[PDB]
């Protein structure tokens, strides 16, 4: 997936 | 927003 934290790196 | 590399924001 590409979710979990409201700030992160690219997908 | 994902989990790879390259920051989405600064």
């Amino acid at each position: 997936v590409c979710i979990g934290t409201p700030i992160s790196f690219y997908c | 927003g994902g989990a790879g590399h390259v920051p989405e924001y600064f």
